[PDB]
RNA sequence: GGAGGGGAGUGAAAGAGUACCUGAAACCGUGCGCUUACAAUCCGUCAGAGCCCUCGACGUGUCGUGGGGUGAUGGCGUGCCU
RNA sequence: UGCAUCCGGUGAAGCCGCCGAGUGAUCGAGUGGUGGAGGGUGUGGGAGUGAGAAUGCAGGCAUGAGUAGCGAUUAGGCAAGU
């Protein structure tokens, strides 16, 4: 029959991108694809045995057009009148994390699993993380022909 | 003659309830109310034992996509390959390949790469 | 006002188990030389005399 | 030797009744008269046009 | 396994819940600790428990030849026994139900060791 | 080695020694049947030419004929009194692979 | 205190104790196993981790033509009747 | 129920289960437990013959809930007793 995990199958392989002159949503789509496993032969949709992503230079991130300064992200307290917008550009400056990880959030399931998922990516706004002593491997994404 | 229907009613209710076991409250307990869920939950089986073939099929396809890109190469380019090839393999056993002979899915992959033609996006 | 619908067995045992007993922290107590146990409230009580020690 | 156990009725000489209100698996929940009207609880003269 | 005696009070003027109330403050435990709490527990049926306690433990000593000191209330519970049935007046001619229940309470004292 | 066997409108992964259940055959306990294949792995080397293919057959010895679980099936569709009960047991065939 | 019970006895049987033949279900408990306190659940279905039990095999605990109970988790999913 | 057969205090029915079976209603002259006296099969005959719904009827039991309320406009308390 069809494989399934069982219970030390699940391998963590930790990977690193430079979010430098990168595009926010392909750096999104990645890196939701190596924390899924789409990316592992053993995928299995109800198991979290994708890998480790983290992403440096995040506040050098790419955004085309005007939506450094037109696209808002929203968010309410749930009280009225309690929603409160912020651009990217304001968060970049701010918070310059959430916005990668925003992206990478929608990108991912939202489900417990998405919720587990989350915790394996790590984001940072500079080019140094003190997730070394896991040696991660370098990530470059590229696009497989055809 | 008169009949009491007990004994013959209570037979559909026994079935039911055995057959409701695992339900949460009213559902597992009364007749009336398993009956209401063994009529979703057969439906449901019906449902799923069709879109199961649909599910795992997509789930191999998954797999074969994953193992390909890391063979350097897309999934519709080596189904592709497989049809010009022959290879009458099927999702299935590329799957359990992928997990379990990977060398041998890459012998598959230079198969399939050899297949295809020397431009893809010409009509030929 | 009146209830909607029947509660859930889950959710009304979920309550109803909160309606219990704090038992009483008990201490003991030596009068009449026996070692007997009563509330820390009654013990000066049952050291004089004044409990009901059945 | 031909006794009362060896006595059946002729092929197609007993037709099985059919029992109306006994189940949606037969002729149920209505007895083949439709959902309302006269006609789902009396039954219309024939001298009535 | 361990030895035990049993004891039951069946048909008592209380309702079950109110048994079970004071019940779960007795169950493992020894039955010095069981009837010196239900001695002093303010609720009602802690009289009713603890006789039965004290039933099952003098059984254990006399008809089963065990030392009190070693009893353990290893099982208790109480069962919604029979519920009488009486009539409130009320409000504008309606009449509303009142129910007299009762419990049996059953009691398992074990001689387990120290 | 192992080899990906048609069979049955299907295909099974199978390698000598290895049991798998199959639709139903028109054959007998205790007979071996030769069932054409889709694939060869003897280890490294992978068979996948048609012609190389049809070269080669998979034995297999019929264990038993045997019954697949009770599907239960009641269609039903809201507020028609569409019921309709029904059941199902597949037949199947047991192969135990003796030889590719 | 009684009620009620436990021993003892009667009885073929007290799982026949004047609440009494059998003694279902709703309902109420107790105990054991599994599960559940970051989660949005027509309450199930399909896949299914892990845990427990069981039946066989070999070899000594991993495997199976397995069976069951639980169910993390994922997909799908708008009660019955009129 | 007619007829013919069969089972049964060496334990029928009913009930609870296990292991299973059938395309379906459902089955179990397969099994255990409980139980205590009538049942099964075949062939015909006859039906008070199948309920989930009728703001259905009766009984029993839940939910609310250990919740409201515990029935005026006077007020109870101490000691001693039983």
């Amino acid at each position: 029959p069809t494989y399934t995990p069982k219970a030390g199958d699940t391998t963590r392989s930790w990977y690193v991108i430079d979010a430098s002159d990168v595009v926010l949503g392909r750096l999104a789509s990645a890196a939701a694809t190596l924390l899924r496993g789409k990316h592992k032969p053993t995928f299995t949709p109800n198991v979290d045995g994708g890998d480790f992503v983290i992403v440096i230079n995040a506040d050098k991130i790419a955004v085309s057009g005007d939506k450094l300064t037109k696209k808002f992200a929203y968010r309410h307290s749930g009280y009225p009148g309690g929603l409160r917008k912020r651009t990217i550009g304001e968060l970049l400056e701010k918070h310059p994390t959430r916005v990668v990880e925003n992206a990478i959030i929608g990108m991912l399931p939202h489900n417990k699993l998405g919720r587990q998922i989350q915790k394996k990516l790590k984001v940072y706004a500079g080019p140094d993380h003190p997730h070394a002593a896991q040696q991660p491997i370098p990530f470059e994404i590229k696009q497989v022909a055809q | 003659a008169r009949v009491k229907r007990a004994l013959n009613a209570q037979k559909k209710r026994r079935t039911v309830l055995k057959a409701s076991k695992g339900y949460r409250g009213q559902r597992s307990r009364l007749y009336r109310k398993a009956k209401e869920q063994q009529l979703h939950s057969l439906t449901y089986a019906y449902r799923d034992r069709r879109a199961r073939k649909g599910e795992f099929r997509k789930l191999w396809i998954s797999r074969i996509n994953a193992a390909a890109r890391a063979n350097d190469i897309t999934y519709n380019r080596l189904i592709q390959g497989l049809k010009a090839a022959g290879v009458e393999v099927d999702r299935k056993n590329l799957a359990e390949l992928a997990v379990s002979d990977p060398a041998a899915f890459t012998a598959l992959v230079d198969v399939a790469r050899a297949a295809l033609p020397e431009d893809v996006n010409a009509p030929s | 006002a009146v209830p909607k619908r029947r509660m859930s067995r889950a959710n009304t045992r979920s309550r109803r188990a909160q309606w219990k007993a704090e038992a009483p922290g008990l201490v003991t107590v030596s009068v009449a030389g026996q070692q007997r146990k009563v509330p820390r409230r009654l013990l000066k009580a049952a050291r004089l005399g004044l409990v009901d020690l059945d | 030797v031909i006794k009362l156990h060896d006595l059946k009725p002729a092929p197609g000489e007993k037709k099985a009744k059919t029992r109306v209100g006994r189940g949606e698996g037969s002729k149920g929940k209505t007895a083949g008269r439709g959902t309302k009207g006269t006609k789902a609880r009396k039954n219309v003269p024939v001298m009535f046009e | 396994e361990f030895p035990s005696a049993t004891a039951k009070a069946r048909y008592v003027r209380v309702s079950a819940t109110k048994a079970r109330r004071v019940i779960d403050l007795v169950r493992g435990k020894s039955v010095e600790e069981a009837l010196d709490i239900l001695r002093w527990a303010p609720q009602a049926a802690s009289e009713p428990v603890a006789k039965v306690i004290a039933s099952a433990a003098a059984n254990a000593q006399n008809n089963e030849g065990l030392d009190p000191s070693t009893l353990v209330v290893a099982t208790v519970y109480a069962d919604e026994g029979p519920t009488a049935k009486r009539i409130r007046p009320r409000a504008q001619g309606r009449a509303f139900r009142i129910r007299k229940r009762t419990s049996h309470i059953t009691v398992i004292v074990e001689s387990r060791p120290p | 080695t192992y080899a990906i066997v048609k069979t049955g409108g299907k295909q099974y992964k199978v390698a000598a020694g290895d049991v798998v259940k199959v639709e139903k055959l028109d054959s007998e306990p205790g007979a071996s049947v030769s069932l054409p294949v889709a694939l060869v792995v003897d280890g490294a080397n992978v068979t996948s030419k048609a012609d190389d293919l049809a070269k080669v057959a998979v034995t297999a010895e019929v264990l038993e004929h045997t019954k697949g679980p009770k599907i239960r099936i009641h269609k039903f569709k809201n507020k028609t009194g569409y019921h309709k009960r029904q059941g199902h047991r597949q037949q199947l065939t047991v192969l135990k692979v003796t030889g590719i």
